[PDB]
RNA sequence: GGGCCUGACUGCGAGGCCUGCAAGCCGAGCAGGGGCGAAAGCCGGGCCUAGUGAACCGGUGGUCCCGUGUGGAAGGGCCAU
RNA sequence: UGGUGUUGGCUCUUGGUCGCGCCUGCGUAGGAUAGGUGGGAGCCUGUGAACCCCCGCCUCCGGGUGGGGGGGAGGCGCCGGUGAAAUACCACCCUGGCGCGGCUGGGGGCCUAACCCUCGGAUGGGGGGACAGCGCUUGGCGGGCAGUUUGACUGGGGCGGU
RNA sequence: GUAGGGAAACCGAGUCCGAACAGGGCGCGUCCGCGGCCGUGGACCCGAAACCGGGC
RNA sequence: GGGGGGAACCUGGGGAACUGAAACAUCUCAGUACCCAGAGGAGAGGAAAGAGAAAUCGACUCCCUGAGUAGCGGCGAGCGA
RNA sequence: UGGGGUAUCGCCAAGCGGUAAGGCACCGGAUUGUGAUUCCGGCUUUCCGAGGUUCGAAUCCUCGUACCCCAGCCA
């Protein structure tokens, strides 16, 4: 009705139970879909990010302030992964693909990051306020939400997931969805 | 097919209305049978003749009777009556009344559907009625000399 | 015959035998196999109707069925009579 | 018999064998982009003559092209099969 | 011979579709019958709850859901733990299911009033009856008829061979 | 009839295929009369067995 | 007021085959011959719900040209604005 | 030319996302004048095979192969 009514974000624990599930055209022929690594949100609603900085064990002086909180290293690998009880991600570039401590071993693992000569940069961002949600062969969609604090700037869903209409390989009509969870579900075009 | 219907009928109808039915039943069934007619353009505007030919009909005797009761719904007349206390010995048939009206006052009265019941026969004041719709309950006083 | 209404009758039509693929899907074009004439009737019928106090029929088609029933009524103004049904549907147009 | 290869080419073709027509056939060389050879050179399938079928009708790829008022289409044409 | 027209009432009866609503899903560990995936640390009870009884359906015979009465302030998750998947409860959506619903269909009964048969002449009464019949349309069985084809060479023609 | 190549768009003594500015393929009357031959028509002249229409 | 008749011409409602294709079914002969009906000195048709590309025309009918063009076609014979 | 269907133990063949079910075939054994029918036990496993899906797949999606049907045209 008329547009992203947030309003209908309206009745306990901290409002941050709206989603943006939808549906569209299943896993077709070979390919499929999956959303992208970490989507900004235009809103960031500060969530409990932890990229771990599966670095050599030093990024973890400008890497537990830049776009996160605490970071590991190559101990994580095969000092605390003998355990299952003390063990995100972001690869190492180069020759390294660090399938011996996060592969199965059934979590994030996908996407990695980006500068070698130090945890951060001169602007820090793009790596602390979301994630994803790949495609469940059945019932796919399913993306991250806002808060309840905004009016026509707390639709940060209404443009990120929406235009995330990034992987129409070759099927049918995407439509079906809403938003909220621990709450109710509307209907709104997009 | 649209068509106008009649007496009316279990399934669908009621004078007036108009409800439609598969050429045939029409044909074979209704208008043969005068049960219903065809919803002609002809007879189309027609209907709207007695929609109003009675709509218009029946609000002359709703307006003959609220017009004689803002007229006639606040007058309470003064009967001359005989007798001495209790009981008279001349009840007051209604149209005893109306001769006390119809030319006591100037109104021709339909003796009957007064809310007048058993003829009177006692001193006093009362209250009747009148009418089949909307009506008028209008007073009157029993008097003596 | 020939509706009396609407004056339909029956017209003359050939009928074409063709085989083959049309070319419009696999192709290689259509053959006609063979032809000949033949008639194809006004799916005329009967239509009794009351009116005045007699009967009268119809041999209309179902297409211009709807017109008699649609006569019988222009008419109720009229001074149809006399032991003529033969007459009553001449004068009824 | 072995090693590298794919000239079992694209543009073309002077000149002739054959010959009613239509077909069938041989061809040096020039240009393009190549292969093998140090090089001269050779390579436009097969030692060689049988292994086949005009047009019409269609189908698939391509493409400069036409496109029923104009724009776009439908449908056609050209190359290939 | 399907479809449709002339063709109309009434009830029963099943499909197929989309709406929506409630269930549905028992490998091995796990408080057990865990559907995927997402959110999620707090919700549910006087918008009257745990044992109990009555009652309907599913059954992997253990376990599952809804309705009502008694009753009266408790429950269940984070936890933990286990498992590849954890958890309340809120969604969106798969497999099969039913239930009222829109739009379509398939059949079965019964009716009269089209149509058809008929009845000492009938505005009718009986019988068939929505079928037959007839129109348009669909695919077929079809020498009963109809138009035509059934090659050449060839020590004559066929037969044989080419 | 004074323009021709090209399927065409199109250019023009050129033009078409072509990556080419290699080659190569195609590049200058009419109006009457008379005569021969040809075409469509019964087309030198007779001649079928037969087919079809409407009638007797 | 009609009915019946009239050499040919006219229009409408139906409608072959020989033949051609060098056999034969689409095709052609042909909407011809011929059956029937109506009309008249003619009949037909006639004032745009048209033509077709022209900033256009401006009933119909008929003759010449358009042109054997465009197109039609077992793209055969051949048919044709 | 479309679209189905399959092919799995040796013969034909069942056939849910967690597992290879049967009869028959042959083999051992009991009974058999002899002899079918008997009665037990086995016998046999890249399930066509190459990818991806999935925590795992005979059992589900793409793709390639063989053969089986349907339908369909044939200048
Ligand atoms: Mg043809
Ligand atoms: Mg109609
Ligand atoms: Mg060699
Ligand atoms: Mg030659
Ligand atoms: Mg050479
Ligand atoms: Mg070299
Ligand atoms: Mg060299
Ligand atoms: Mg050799
Ligand atoms: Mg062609
Ligand atoms: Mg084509
Ligand atoms: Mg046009
Ligand atoms: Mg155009
Ligand atoms: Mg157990
Ligand atoms: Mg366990
Ligand atoms: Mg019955
Ligand atoms: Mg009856
Ligand atoms: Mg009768
Ligand atoms: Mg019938
Ligand atoms: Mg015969
Ligand atoms: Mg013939
Ligand atoms: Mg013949
Ligand atoms: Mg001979
Ligand atoms: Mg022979
Ligand atoms: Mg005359
Ligand atoms: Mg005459
Ligand atoms: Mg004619
Ligand atoms: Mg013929
Ligand atoms: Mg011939
Ligand atoms: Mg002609
Ligand atoms: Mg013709
Ligand atoms: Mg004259
Ligand atoms: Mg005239
Ligand atoms: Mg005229
Ligand atoms: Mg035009
Ligand atoms: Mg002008
Ligand atoms: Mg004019
Ligand atoms: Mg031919
Ligand atoms: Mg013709
Ligand atoms: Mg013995
Ligand atoms: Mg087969």
């Amino acid at each position: 009705k008329v547009y992203t009514i947030d309003e209908a974000a309206r009745t306990a624990k901290f409002d941050e139970t709206v989603e943006v599930h939808a549906k569209l055209g299943i896993d077709p022929r070979r390919s499929d879909q999956n959303v992208r690594g970490t989507v900004s949100l235009p809103h960031g609603l500060g969530k409990q990010v932890r990229v771990l900085a599966i670095a050599k064990g030093e990024k973890i002086k400008e890497a537990e302030e830049a776009g996160a909180d605490y970071v590991g290293g190559e101990e994580i690998i095969q000092k605390i992964l003998d355990g299952w009880m003390d063990f995100v991600m972001g690869a190492v570039g180069s020759k390294l693909g660090r399938i011996l401590g996060p592969r199965g071993l059934n979590p994030k693992a996908g996407t990695v990051g980006f500068n070698i000569g130090e945890i951060i940069r001169e602007i820090k961002a793009g790596r602390i306020e979301f994630r994803n949600d790949k495609t469940g062969a059945i019932h796919a969609p399913v993306g991250k939400a806002s808060f309840p604090p905004e009016k026509l700037a707390d639709n940060i869903r209404a443009f990120i997931r929406a235009l995330e209409a990034h992987k129409p390989e070759g099927a049918k009509g995407t439509f079906l969805r809403s938003v909220y969870v621990t709450t109710t579900m509307g209907p709104s075009v997009r | 097919m649209k068509v106008i219907l009649l007496e009316p009928l279990e399934n669908l109808g009621d004078v007036g209305q108009v409800v439609d039915v598969k050429p045939g039943y029409a044909r074979n069934y209704l208008l043969p049978r005068g049960l219903a007619v065809l919803a002609t353009e002809s007879n189309l505007k027609a209907l709207e003749a007695r929609i109003r030919a009675q709509a218009k009909r029946l609000a002359e005797r709703k307006a003959e009777a609220e017009r004689l009761k803002e007229i006639l719904e606040n007058l309470t007349l003064t009967i001359p009556v005989r007798a001495g206390e209790t009981k008279i010995y001349g009840s007051v048939t209604a149209k005893d009344i109306a001769e006390a009206l119809s030319r006591q006052h100037g109104v021709t009265i339909d003796p009957k559907r007064l809310a007048l019941e058993k003829p009177i026969k006692e001193l006093g004041e009362y209250v009747l009625t009148y009418k089949p719709h909307p009506e008028v309950p209008i007073q009157l006083k029993v008097s003596v000399v | 015959k020939v509706c009396e209404i609407s004056g339909k009758r029956p017209i003359v039509a050939n009928s074409i035998q063709r085989r083959g693929k049309a070319k419009r899907e696999g192709g290689v074009g259509k053959k006609t196999t063979g032809i000949s004439k033949r008639r194809q009737y006004p799916n005329l019928q009967k239509v009794r109707v009351r009116v005045a106090g007699q009967e009268i029929t119809f041999r209309v088609a179902a297409s211009h069925i709807p017109k008699v029933y649609e006569l019988v009524e222009r008419a109720k103004g009229l001074k149809l009579e006399g032991l003529s049904p033969k007459e009553i549907k001449k004068e009824l147009l």
